[PDB]
């Protein structure tokens, strides 16, 4: 029926995004913006009309099953999802999201041990920051006594901060309290594109 | 002008069923189809039905036949939507639609230029819980960072601010996340000069509506 | 030569003085005699495009007939918002009549005589006419009673029919009867009787007719989803009193025993929802006496479910609920052109 693509699209302001959707049926095409948050928005009906408020840097355009949305010279605003229709049929969407750029800056790493208090409660949490950093692009490697953690973990990302365009990037291991109890050596090491090499943040159980 | 005025969200638990509502309001309210369409994050949005509120005549899509059922108000221009048998599946913020081309005469309904402003609805079989809020304490370029760690929380959402606000110079509150467990954890940090951990005082004021929990959590160095 | 036009269109009709009943009466008051000698002059060589679901026509003769209804079908009480407005509950003697739509000067109807025409597209037979032939303003729902039948062919009709919001009109080339009573001495209580072995093969054909419009995927009736009960069931006028019919065993799958003669449960009501618009409308106890209309079905009014993913089957339901949509059924082969 609809298929969409690419899933994902990463771009600078100025770029122009082409988004695509192919049918195998016919009838009146649309698309429509979804920001985080807020209800979609009409963006273009007919496969080639704007609609209200539209600005002409949204255009479509098409070659049998083949839809292209276009936007040039994108724009804060524009940033968000966006999904192709044809009558009830949605696509899977595609997210079109911002990063503006910046020179490279590494991360500021920091890793915290569990607090005693929620220790009490019989879990524990390490985590692990790296803060104000570009690109977004990073990676967390959790190690117990030099054993790599695979799948102990979870990551959350900020989105890009409006000041200075950095990002920062939480970890968090959970642990029994009993396995955390079992080991001593807690590191967290982050590689990254301003890193000339690895970086291992760590700390010892009960210190 | 065309207003879809929708209800709100809300929380259920598998197996109940949810009752929306949509005022329609600025157009003739019989002149076309007013539809129902969920959205998932990540995932395919979801035409549910339509209704044409002269008769009260429905098409329901076929995934939903037997659970749905589509009214309407012709006296106040109300739309309305049951969902029964609910499951995590139905997870998703719902809206109410209107196409563009509307009138007495002809209308195109699958161009959908107005919408409500949705109606989040989470189907968990969890219950709603305060959160207990843990230290990130600092230890020892000549800047440390310390922090609240948000942990085993439902529903969002949760709010954080440090100092009672009087702090937010590198502050970053993280997005939460969804445990196995189904409750929701979130950290928040910040940074502050190492020539400050033994002076200025640093509170993390977490509030939490839904559960009607407020902590005022001081992190100090261990 | 022409283009395509919309004008003040105005009605004939064979109604006579000496009948009282009420459409015939409007009739008097509203048309001129039928023209004796109608001369319909064929166009050679010319292809016209038609638009059933684009057609002034249809809107005049709503506007007509909510006229007609206005001052035959007085309801006793009018609930509207708001307000309840009251009035005068006389017996009526209703029974529709034909009546002729024609063009003042300077316009003339074109006509399409192709014989499987669906309503929109070129049309390469076209004739001219001064007047349309003549139309029983029949108001029904799921069930087209009284019209035209389709010349040739079963005949599916559908602005578009991959948009489920559009109605689908079944126009059939052979009626079937559908005999309502309500006995003498519960007097609410009526039924349908309709053969069964001429309506199954009527629905086999035109399944097999939707089949082809569905690249042979499996087609299943189904009963209304719902809607108030002039929608979800066979509702129509008879005698002045209003009925309703589940129509259930008529779209009945596995019948293509269920030969015999099949009945269906109807029920006479007095508190009805308008079709002119919103409001609803209460009507006297029904007279007294037996009460018996025989009509011949000659379309259905389907809608297909929508959000069929995948699947091998098509389903549709009875109904249908635009009377605009009776009008386009009868006028679909009519458009207005101006002259010059
Ligand atoms: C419900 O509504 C839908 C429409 O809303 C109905 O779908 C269509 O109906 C008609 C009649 O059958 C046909 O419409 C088509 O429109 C095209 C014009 O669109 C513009 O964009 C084109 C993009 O490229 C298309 O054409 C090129 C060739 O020029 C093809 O290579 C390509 O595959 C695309 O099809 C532009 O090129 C064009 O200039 C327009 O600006 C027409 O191009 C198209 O031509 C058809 O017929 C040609 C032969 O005469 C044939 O060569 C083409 O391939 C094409 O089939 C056509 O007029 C569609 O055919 C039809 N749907 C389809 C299959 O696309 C739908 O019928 C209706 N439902 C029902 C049941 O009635
Ligand atoms: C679809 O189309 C068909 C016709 O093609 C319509 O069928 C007509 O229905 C109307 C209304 O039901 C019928 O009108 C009635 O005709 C009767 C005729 O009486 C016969 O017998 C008497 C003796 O009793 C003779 O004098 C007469 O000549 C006839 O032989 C009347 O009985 C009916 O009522 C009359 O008397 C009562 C008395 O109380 C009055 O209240 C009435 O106002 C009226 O004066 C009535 O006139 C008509 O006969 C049908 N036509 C045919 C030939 O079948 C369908 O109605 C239509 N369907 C829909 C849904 O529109
Ligand atoms: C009413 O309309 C239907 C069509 O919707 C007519 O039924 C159709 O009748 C024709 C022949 O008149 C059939 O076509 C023939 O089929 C055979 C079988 O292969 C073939 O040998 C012939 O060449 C021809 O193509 C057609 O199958 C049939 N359609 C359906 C759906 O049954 C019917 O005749 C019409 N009735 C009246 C009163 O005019
Ligand atoms: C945009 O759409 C056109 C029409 O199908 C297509 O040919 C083109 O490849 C698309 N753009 C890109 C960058 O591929
Ligand atoms: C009606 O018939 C015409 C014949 O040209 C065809 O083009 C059109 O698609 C048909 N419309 C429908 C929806 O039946
Ligand atoms: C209509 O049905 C009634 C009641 O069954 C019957 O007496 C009458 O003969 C029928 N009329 C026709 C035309 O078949
Ligand atoms: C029912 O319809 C058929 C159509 O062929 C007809 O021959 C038959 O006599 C009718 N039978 C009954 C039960 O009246
Ligand atoms: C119609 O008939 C079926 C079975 O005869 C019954 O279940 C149903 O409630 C009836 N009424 C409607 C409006 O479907």
């Amino acid at each position: 029926v609809l298929t969409q693509s690419p899933a994902t699209l990463s771009l600078s302001p100025g770029e122009t995004a082409i988004i695509s959707c192919r049918t195998s049926q016919y009838g009146s095409l649309a698309w429509y913006q979804q920001r985080p948050g807020q209800a979609p928005r009409l963006v273009i009906y007919s496969g080639s009309t704007r609609a209200a408020g539209i600005p002409d840097r949204f255009s479509g355009s098409r070659w049998g099953a083949d839809y292209n949305l276009s936007i040039s010279n994108l724009e804060s605003g524009d940033f968000g999802v966006y999904y192709c229709q044809q009558y009830e049929f949605f696509g899977q969407g595609t997210k079109v999201q911002v990063d503006i750029k910046r020179t490279v800056a590494a991360p500021s790493v920091f890793i915290f041990p569990p607090s005693d208090e929620q220790l009490k409660s019989g879990t524990a949490s390490v985590v692990c920051l790296l803060n104000n950093f570009y690109p977004r692009e990073a990676k967390v490697q959790w190690k117990v006594d030099n054993a790599l953690q695979s799948g102990n973990s979870q990551e959350s990302v900020t989105e890009q901060d409006s000041k200075d365009s950095t990002y920062s990037l939480s970890s968090t291991l959970t642990l029994s309290k009993a396995d955390y109890e079992k080991h001593k050596v807690y590191a967290c090491e982050v590689t990254h594109q301003g890193l000339s090499s690895p970086v291992t943040k760590s700390f010892n159980r009960g210190e | 002008q065309v207003r879809l005025s929708q209800s709100g969200g809300q929380m259920k638990k598998p197996g109940e069923s949810m009752r929306l509502s949509c005022r329609a309001s600025g157009y003739e309210f019989l002149n076309c189809p007013i539809n129902w369409i969920r959205l998932a994050p990540g995932r395919r949005p979801e035409w549910m039905g339509w209704l044409k509120p002269r008769w009260g005549a429905v098409n329901y899509a076929r995934k939903f036949q037997g659970r749905v059922t589509m009214t309407r108000d012709v006296y106040s221009d109300t739309a309305f939507l049951e969902l029964r048998s609910l499951t995590s599946d139905d997870t998703a913020v719902y809206f109410c639609t209107r196409g563009k081309y509307c009138t007495a005469r002809d209308y195109y309904n699958w161009d959908f230029e107005h919408w409500g402003r949705g109606a989040p609805v989470t189907v968990s079989s969890a219950s709603t819980k305060g959160p207990s809020v843990f230290p990130l304490a600092p230890s020892s370029g000549g800047t440390a960072a310390l922090g609240c760690l948000v942990k085993d929380y439902f529903p969002e959402p949760v709010t954080v601010s440090w100092n009672s606000g009087a702090l937010t110079s590198g502050v970053h509150t993280f997005p939460a996340v969804l445990q196995s467990s189904g409750l929701y954890s979130l950290s928040s940090v910040v940074t502050v000069p190492s020539s400050s951990l033994g002076t200025q005082t640093y509170i993390c004021n977490v509030n939490h509506k839904p559960s009607n929990t407020k902590v005022d959590k001081r992190v100090e160095p261990k | 030569v022409w283009k395509d036009a919309d004008t003040t269109l105005f009605c004939a009709s064979d109604a006579k003085a000496h009948e009282t009943e009420c459409h015939n009466v409007w009739a008097t008051h509203a048309c001129v005699p039928t023209d004796p000698n109608p001369q319909e002059i064929h166009l050679e060589n010319v292809t016209e495009n038609f638009n059933m679901w684009k057609n002034n026509m249809v809107e005049q003769m709503q506007e007509d007939v909510i006229s007609l209804w206005d001052q035959c079908l007085q309801p006793c009480v009018k609930l509207t918002g708001g307000s309840v407005i009251k009035q005068a509950c006389p017996k009526i003697s209703f029974d529709p009549i034909p009546i002729h739509y024609c063009t003042p000067a300077g316009y003339v109807i074109l006509k399409c005589n192709d014989k499987n025409f669906n309503g929109t597209g070129p049309c390469k037979n076209v004739s001219s006419v001064q007047c349309t032939h003549g139309i029983k303003p029949v108001v029904s729902t799921q069930l087209l009673l009284n019209g035209s039948l389709a010349e040739e062919e079963i005949i599916i009709r559908s602005e578009n029919l991959t948009n489920n919001a559009k109605t689908i009109i079944v126009h059939l080339n052979k009626s079937v009867e559908i005999n309502c009573t309500r006995p003498s001495n519960d007097i609410r209580k009526a039924y349908c009787e309709i053969n069964g072995t001429k309506w199954n093969k009527v629905l086999k054909q035109v399944t097999e007719k939707l089949k082809e419009h569905f690249n042979n995927k499996t087609i299943i009736f189904q009963p209304p989803s719902g809607g108030d009960l002039e929608i979800t069931m066979h509702h129509f006028n008879c005698r002045g009193e209003f009925f309703y019919c589940n129509t259930t065993q008529l779209f009945n799958n596995t019948c293509i025993g269920c030969n015999g003669t099949i009945t269906l449960p109807c029920k006479i009501k007095q508190i009805i929802n308008m079709w002119q618009g919103t409001g609803q409308a209460m009507y006297a106890p029904p007279i007294d006496g037996k009460i018996n209309c025989v009509s011949n079905i000659t379309g259905i009014l389907l809608t297909r479910d929508g959000g069929a993913n995948n699947t091998s089957n098509e389903t549709f339901r009875p109904g249908g609920g635009n009377i605009k949509d009776n009008w386009r059924s009868e006028l679909y082969k009519y458009k207005v052109v101006q002259i010059e």
